């Protein structure tokens, strides 16, 4: 448990979580707002 | 004490302390020199002693329904073979009070208490006789020995209170769980090759033998 | 003496205390690390066995786990594909219409207008087609629903837990131990009977009853869902007495020994399937029924422990003559305590086997509606190529680790490696001018016509016109294989395949499945190429192996171990002198080879075999016989071949075979960046990366784990596996691309 | 179909197999081969019951080679006539 | 028994003993050949050998050259031969020009395979070297010539 928190964090795990994450977080926001070649607020 | 078919390595480790102990174990593995995971000579002789048991138990109870299908009032709905009960659906069911999935869970769970309870007494034994289980503690004890706990259960008619008595019955118990245990695999077989049922097929077999088991050589089915 | 199951419990206690610790078995690594160097490490030695200890027993332990892990995931992904071809493919409409509706199981989601490779493979479904031939293996097994194929799936999945399960138990909780392992002839006796003889044996007793009357149903042409299910088949025995009337006897045949009554789906015709154009069902069933004969007596050769049997020390050491001294005395003692020895024959065998796979498997195709489905036969010839080379080249490197780690003329000498050791400079020499001359006179001719080619001299080319070079013996072996059936293979009506000749062209759903192949002047100068790239790549490898220990440039090679950079450059310059450095380099020659007889392949076939068949029987191939003439020349294998074949690649773009566009570009890439790696040294990175280290610490981001330029090895590493990566992978796409778009 | 027809050969092949495997004649479960030319005598460990050394294995293992041979010159003799 | 040995029973010198490399008719054939005819004059030995290496020149180059379907394919194929003959006698030349001088002995070996003493090769001479390419160019165009006297200028019924 303590053990596993730590393996958990090992660079190559917590760089895959980490990444996994940001990839979900684009994917989702350019599903949201597809095509977009500028930044049309203000 | 006579031996069958006895090997030097498995005499040494077959010397006799077990009931049924012909010295035969032409691949050897029974032997103490490499005991590890289920392969440890104790809980083969358990092993052996358990199968024996529920042999008898289903050796009896599978031919039983198909002989008073003959003789009492026993109707013939209830007068089925032991592969036509529904335990093999592709070869005959029946419509018990339940459904044969609610019927297996219902026995499963029924028999996960007192299967894991007895496993319990295997492992750390004494150790049943311990926690409350509504009462009934006190008589699952146990004895020391796996294969026979005895107890207030287990042995109420108290059968053999010296110990020779005990060795003779055991004996005995072995060599009836064998002849249960190859009876069953004989059913098993037979009811497949031939895909009769035992009781009939005997009976067949008693009309006169130009029914050999040459005879249904053709696997009919 | 005798044999028995032998174990230890609870060796090592499963937890999580070593998880948290990167590189545990390396004393060094556990520590800790102080450079980027050590990270490499950590994952370069890894697998690495028998060098994190000296026992052999702590060896072979790690070794049966570690396959039970290997086969676990082989586990999954065979139920990952059953589960793809169940839930997200066109299977069942494949099914109906093999010939017309193109095969995909994978479909993907529609994200970033990525749905594109959603392309039309018809039946109403949008996929990616694949070219694993997965389709034809669930046809030839009788699989009709897509319930049949979730039960393999979910099958598959408990096996894969079992198997991982079982990797657990049998290194914490129940690990045999060396006299186990050491036992060899319990082990062969086991898997040439149990686990070849009893598995063929089971798989012909499928084929028996659940596919060849589903099979024959189908190719009635019975819609698939009309078919009965296959227990029907076991449970109704007239059902098979219809299709297969000697079935009504049932078995009495077999102790009677009149097996002739059986000649009804026990064949021996050989050739093709007219209808489905693949092996005859019956056929593949009688040869798996003897497959498993054989294999069942060949498992009864080496004694355990009834007396009976071989003593495979007794067999190797009673062959000795008078050329050889003592041979294969001690080859047993060598065989049974390194593992290395035996990793290497192994290998040396599978690749072997995997590239004798390829040939027979475009030769004979044995699956239905395999033949005519061009993508899938290219896909998989060129793969198991591929497979095999790389496994050959494997079998090198570690004979090379045997040769410097566990070879001992002390404790364990046998005298045939010894005699070689003793002759390497021989052998070495010998093979050296063999590839010269090979060299000289199959490429020389290559060059000799382009050159007669452009000074506008054709009559003095090595051509089927000017100068013919035919290959008698090759056509005169598969004349005497035309003939065969009848003459001196009397109970089969056909040759064994249709590309030995007799005519007999089959064609499927207007597409060409075989015809006999013609053997002309090309195909004489490209198989002497194909033996020139073996040749060299064999002499790389051995030449390795050979010099691992010692050689006249630097005396004391096996001290300096297995794998190394070199020794400095003295003595005029020992770069690369270690026998991983050998094997670095026939990974470069295996990729030559392959890559030279997979473009042959696909050149011949795309010329002289596939193609379309008409009304009046006029094939039309898919390139009209321009490989008799154009494959002569260099400017004919740049311009017929990979001018004319890249075309589909490039054109791929906007239209759902553009994925293979993109893969081809991005192998370009790949492979040109390997170059970075194999064309440069450490030292240079090292004085680069100090000021980059400079620039960080200026700013107080310079990191504790000290930046290293990578090994002088592991750069080399890097630069021939990016080389492969990107090679290989560029083939991949032009190929698929290619013979998906024509095909 | 029992003593008339392929039966003879099957019992002559097979009988006269393990004939020989019982006695001398062949090779044994004790007995060990040097270059198929003389015999050595061995103990292979499992008991036997039979006077000249004759155990399981060995029946087992001669009735098979008997067997095969019998199923060889039998399928041989019904192909040729 | 074995058959392989160390050259001359010494395991040391980095050779070994074999049928090819040693067996009686081998090393009789061998030691019958002009190069190997240590006692003789060299400009013998360059005779009979330029003249076998000449015949031998004529058969390829006529039969596989750019003209052998022409009527001059004798004559073209001759000449190219002679050619490659005078190249290999310039390459002779040369050679014994560097590698040797007239005022130092044969590098020869002087031990025989008993070790007896004899006398050193003298064709390892500067101008033992140079009688023997004399020899061997006179020997050589001779060798074409004759070869190419045979076919064409007489009919002579070949292939
Ligand atoms: C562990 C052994 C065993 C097992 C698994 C079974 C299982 C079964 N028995 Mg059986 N039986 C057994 C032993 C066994 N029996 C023995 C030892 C005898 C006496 C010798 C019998 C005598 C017997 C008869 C007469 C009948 C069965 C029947 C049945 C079937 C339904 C029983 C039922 O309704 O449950 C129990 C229901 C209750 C309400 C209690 C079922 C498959 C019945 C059947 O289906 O006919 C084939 C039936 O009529 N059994
Ligand atoms: C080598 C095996 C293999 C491979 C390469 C693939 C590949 C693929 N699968 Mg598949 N699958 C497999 C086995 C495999 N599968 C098995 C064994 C099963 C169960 C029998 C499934 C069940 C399955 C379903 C139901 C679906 C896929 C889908 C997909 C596609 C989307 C990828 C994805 O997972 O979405 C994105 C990846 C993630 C969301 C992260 C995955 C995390 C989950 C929780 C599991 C991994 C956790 C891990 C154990 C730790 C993709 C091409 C989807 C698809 O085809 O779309 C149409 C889809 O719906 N798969
Ligand atoms: C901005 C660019 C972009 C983006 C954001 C995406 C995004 C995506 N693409 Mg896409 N793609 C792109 C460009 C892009 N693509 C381009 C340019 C191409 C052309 C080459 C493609 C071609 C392409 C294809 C062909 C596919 C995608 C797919 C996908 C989707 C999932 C990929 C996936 O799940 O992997 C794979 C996920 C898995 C394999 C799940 C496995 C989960 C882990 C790995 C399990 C591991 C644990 C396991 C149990 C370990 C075993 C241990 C054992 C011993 C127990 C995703 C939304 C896939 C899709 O659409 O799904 C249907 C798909 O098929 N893309
Ligand atoms: C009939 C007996 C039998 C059978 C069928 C096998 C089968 C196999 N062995 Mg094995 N083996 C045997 C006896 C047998 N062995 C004996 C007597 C010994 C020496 C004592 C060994 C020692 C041995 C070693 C050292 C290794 C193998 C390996 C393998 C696997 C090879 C890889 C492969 O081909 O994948 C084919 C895949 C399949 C056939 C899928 C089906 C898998 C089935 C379920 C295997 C079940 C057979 C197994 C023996 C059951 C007994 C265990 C039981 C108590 C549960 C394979 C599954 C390799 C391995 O372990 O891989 C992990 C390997 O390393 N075997
Ligand atoms: C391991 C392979 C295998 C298995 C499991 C089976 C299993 C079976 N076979 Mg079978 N068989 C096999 C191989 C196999 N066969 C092969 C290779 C042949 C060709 C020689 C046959 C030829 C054969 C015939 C002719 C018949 C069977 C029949 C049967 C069934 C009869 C049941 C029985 O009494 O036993 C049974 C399910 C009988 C049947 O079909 O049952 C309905 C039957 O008549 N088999
Ligand atoms: C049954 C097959 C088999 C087995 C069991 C082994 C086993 C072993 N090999 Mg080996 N080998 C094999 C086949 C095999 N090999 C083949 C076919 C080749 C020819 C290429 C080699 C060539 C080879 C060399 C040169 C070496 C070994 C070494 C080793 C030992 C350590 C391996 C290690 O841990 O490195 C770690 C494993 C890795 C770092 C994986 C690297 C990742 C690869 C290169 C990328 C693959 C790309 C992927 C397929 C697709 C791209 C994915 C990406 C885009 C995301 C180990 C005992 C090493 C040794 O020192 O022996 C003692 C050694 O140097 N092998
Ligand atoms: C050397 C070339 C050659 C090859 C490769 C074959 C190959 C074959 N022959 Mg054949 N044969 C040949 C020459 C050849 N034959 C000649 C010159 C004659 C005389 C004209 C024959 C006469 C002949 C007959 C009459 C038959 C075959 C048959 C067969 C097939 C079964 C093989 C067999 O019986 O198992 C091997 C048998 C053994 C006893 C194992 C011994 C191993 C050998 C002797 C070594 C097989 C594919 C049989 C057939 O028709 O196939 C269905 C068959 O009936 N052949
Ligand atoms: C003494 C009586 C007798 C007689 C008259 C026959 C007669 C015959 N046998 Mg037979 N046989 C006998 C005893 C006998 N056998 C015994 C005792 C055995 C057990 C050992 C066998 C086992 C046996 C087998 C396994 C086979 C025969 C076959 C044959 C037939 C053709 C073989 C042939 O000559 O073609 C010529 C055969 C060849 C030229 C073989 C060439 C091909 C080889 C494999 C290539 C060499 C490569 C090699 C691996 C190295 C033939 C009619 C074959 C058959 O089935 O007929 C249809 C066959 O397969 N027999
Ligand atoms: C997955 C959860 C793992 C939980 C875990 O490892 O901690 C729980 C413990 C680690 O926790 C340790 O436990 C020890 C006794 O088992 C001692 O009590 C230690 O004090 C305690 O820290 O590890 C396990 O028991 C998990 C075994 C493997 C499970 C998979
Ligand atoms: C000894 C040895 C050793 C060596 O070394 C080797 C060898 C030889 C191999 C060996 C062995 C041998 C043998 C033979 C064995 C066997 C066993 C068995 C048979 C078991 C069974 C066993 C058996 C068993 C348990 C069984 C049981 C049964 C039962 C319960 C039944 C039940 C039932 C019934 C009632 C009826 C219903 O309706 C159905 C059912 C539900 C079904
Ligand atoms: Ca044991």
């Amino acid at each position: 448990m303590r053990d596993l928190k730590t393996y958990l964090s090992v660079a190559p795990v917590a760089s895959t979580l980490w990444f996994a994450a940001l990839a979900g977080l684009l994917i989702e926001i350019n599903r949201f707002f597809p095509d977009a070649l500028t930044f049309p607020f203000f | 004490r006579p031996l069958w078919f006895a090997s030097k390595q498995s005499l040494s480790y077959l010397d006799g302390s077990l009931p049924g102990d012909y010295g035969f174990d032409p691949l050897g593995l029974s032997d103490p020199e490499g005991t590890g995971g289920f392969i440890e000579p104790r809980w083969l002789a358990y092993g052996e002693v358990i199968n024996g048991r529920f042999a008898m138990l289903g050796a009896v109870g599978a031919i039983a329904p198909e002989y008073l299908g003959k003789v009492g009032l026993i109707p013939q709905e209830t007068a089925l073979a032991w592969f036509q009960t529904g335990v093999i659906p592709p070869a005959g069911t029946y419509n018990y009070w339940a459904d044969n999935y609610t019927l297996f869970v219902l026995e499963m769970a029924l028999m996960g208490f007192a299967e894991h309870r007895r496993f319990q007494d295997w492992a750390k034994p004494g150790s049943m006789g311990k926690q409350y289980f509504l009462g009934l503690e006190k008589g699952f004890g146990g004895s020391g020995n796996p294969a026979y706990p005895g107890g207030p259960f287990f042995n109420p008619l108290g059968f053999g209170k010296d110990e020779k008595s005990l060795k003779e019955l055991k004996l005995k118990e072995v060599k009836n769980g064998r002849l249960a245990m190859l009876a069953i695999l004989g059913y098993f077989i037979q009811g497949l090759v031939t895909g009769v049922g035992p009781y009939q097929n005997l009976l067949d077999h008693v009309a006169d033998p130009v029914n050999n088991n040459v005879l249904t050589s053709l696997k009919f089915h | 003496p005798e044999v028995k199951i032998l174990v230890d419990r609870d060796p090592i206690k499963t937890s999580f205390e070593q998880w948290a610790k990167p590189g545990h078995f390396s004393r060094t690594i556990a520590k800790g690390p102080d450079t980027t160097t050590w990270i490499w490490n950590l994952h370069a030695d890894a697998h690495d066995f028998d060098s994190h200890t000296s026992d052999l027993e702590e060896i072979s332990r790690k070794v049966f786990s570690a396959h039970f892990g290997q086969l676990s995931i082989i586990f999954l992904w065979l139920s990952g594909m059953y589960f793809h071809g169940a839930r997200f493919s066109n299977y069942e409409a494949w099914l109906n219409d093999p010939t017309h509706i193109r095969p995909s199981a994978q479909v993907v989601w529609p994200i970033v207008g990525q749905e594109i490779l959603n392309g039309d493979v018809g039946g109403g479904f949008r996929g990616i087609q694949i070219t694993s031939g997965f389709f034809q293996i669930w046809r030839a097994s009788g699989i009709t629903s897509e319930l049949q194929l979730y039960c393999t799936a979910i099958g598959a999945l408990v096996f894969a837990a079992l198997m991982l399960f079982a990797g657990w138990f049998h290194y914490h909780k129940a690990a045999p131990k060396l006299v186990w392992f050491q036992d060899v002839e319990s082990m062969l006796n086991h898997h040439l009977a149990g686990l070849l003889g009893l598995g063929s044996l089971s798989w012909a007793g499928h084929q028996v009853h659940v596919s060849l009357p589903i099979n024959q149903f189908l190719n009635a042409g019975v819609d698939p869902k009309e078919i009965p299910l296959p227990h029907e088949f076991i449970l109704n025995r007239d059902l098979l007495a219809q299709l297969y009337p000697s079935f009504a006897e049932g078995a009495t045949p077999f102790f009677t020994l009149n097996w002739s009554k059986y000649a009804d789906f026990l064949t021996f015709r050989g050739g093709l399937d007219p209808l489905t154009g693949g092996l005859w069902l019956t056929d593949i069933a009688h040869h798996h029924l003897a497959i498993a004969i054989l294999f069942l007596i060949a498992g009864h050769m080496y004694r355990t422990n009834w007396g009976i049997g071989h003593g495979i020390k007794d067999i190797l050491e009673a062959h000795k003559g008078p050329f050889t001294g003592q041979g294969h005395k001690g080859l047993y003692e060598i065989l049974t305590t390194s593992w290395h020895a035996q990793l290497s024959i192994n290998l040396a065998m599978l690749g072997s086997l995997t590239i004798i796979v390829a040939h027979h498997m475009y030769a004979m195709p044995p699956y239905p509606y395999l033949a005519t489905d061009y993508g899938t036969q290219l896909s998989l010839f060129t793969h198991h190529m591929w497979i095999g080379g790389f496994l050959i080249v494997g079998a090198a490197a570690h004979a090379a680790i045997f040769m410097v780690r566990d070879y001992d003329p002390t404790t364990r000498y046998n005298d045939l490696l010894d005699r070689v050791l003793r002759h390497r400079d021989a052998i070495i020499s010998h093979l050296n001018w063999v590839c010269i001359f090979l060299g000289f006179h199959s490429f020389g001719l290559y060059i000799h016509n382009d050159t007669m080619s452009a000074l506008g001299r054709p009559q003095d080319m090595f051509s089927d016109t000017a100068i013919q070079l035919q290959p008698v013996f090759a056509q005169w072996i598969q004349n005497t294989h035309a003939l065969a059936p009848g003459t001196t293979a009397p109970g089969a009506t056909t040759s064994t395949s249709l590309t030995w000749g007799g005519g007999d062209l089959v064609s499927v759903g207007g597409k060409v499945a075989l015809l006999p192949i013609p053997l002309g002047t090309a195909d004489f100068l490209v198989h002497h190429i194909h033996a020139f790239t073996i040749h060299v790549t064999v002499l790389i490898l051995l030449k390795g192996v050979l010099f691992a220990r010692s050689s006249r440039l630097i005396p004391d090679k096996a001290n300096l171990g297995f794998r190394f950079p070199c020794d400095g450059p003295g003595r005029g310059g020992t770069c690369q002198v270690s026998a991983w450095d050998h094997v670095f380099l026939g990974l470069f020659w295996m990729y030559n080879a392959i890559s030279v007889v997979i473009f042959h392949f696909s050149w011949k076939m795309q010329s002289d075999v596939w193609g379309s068949i008409n009304d009046q029987g006029v094939v039309t191939h898919i390139t009209g016989g321009n490989f008799a003439q154009s494959s002569i020349t260099i400017n004919g294998w740049l311009r017929d071949f990979l001018w004319a074949q890249a075309s589909q690649v490039i054109q791929s773009y906007g239209s759902s075979l553009s994925a293979y566009g993109l893969f081809f570009l991005g192998a370009h890439f790949v492979w040109a960046f390997s170059l970075m790696f194999l064309f440069s040294g450490r030292g240079y990175w090292q004085e680069l990366i100090e000021s980059i280290v400079w620039a960080h610490n200026k700013l107080k981001v310079a990191p504790a784990t000290q930046p290293r330029a990578l090994s002088i090895v592991q750069g080399r590493a890097v630069g021939v596996t990016h080389y492969l990566l990107g090679g290989i992978a560029t083939t991949w796409a032009f190929f698929l691309a290619r013979i998906i778009a024509v095909g | 179909f029992i003593g008339s027809p392929t039966n003879l050969i099957m019992v002559t092949s097979t009988s006269l197999m393990l004939f020989a495997g019982r006695f001398g004649l062949a090779p044994s479960a004790n007995r060990k081969a040097t270059a198929g030319l003389k015999l050595e005598a061995r103990d292979s460990g499992l008991q036997t019951g039979d006077p000249a050394g004759f155990t399981l294995a060995d029946t087992l293992a001669c009735g098979v080679v008997g067997h095969i041979i019998g199923v060889g010159v039998v399928l041989g003799l019904k192909n040729i006539g | 028994y074995q058959v392989v040995q160390p050259i001359n029973g010494d395991p040391f010198i980095g050779s070994l003993e074999t049928p090819v490399t040693s067996s009686p008719l081998v090393a009789w054939y061998l030691s019958n050949l002009p190069g190997y005819r240590t006692a003789v004059n060299p400009l013998l030995r360059g005779i009979e050998v330029g003249l076998a290496h000449g015949f031998l020149l004529v058969g390829p180059f006529v039969k596989a050259g750019p003209l052998r379907n022409t009527e001059i394919a004798g004559q073209a194929g001759s000449l190219a031969a002679g050619g490659l003959v005078v190249i290999l006698s310039i390459c002779l030349t040369i050679y014994g020009i560097s590698s040797f001088n007239e005022g130092d002995p044969s590098t020869a070996p002087s031990l025989t395979l008993t070790g007896r003493k004899k006398q050193p090769d003298q064709l390892q001479t500067a101008d033992g070297w140079a009688k023997f390419t004399g020899g061997f160019f006179f020997g050589g165009i001779s060798g074409v010539t004759w070869a190419f006297f045979l076919l064409y200028v007489l009919d002579l019924p070949y292939f």
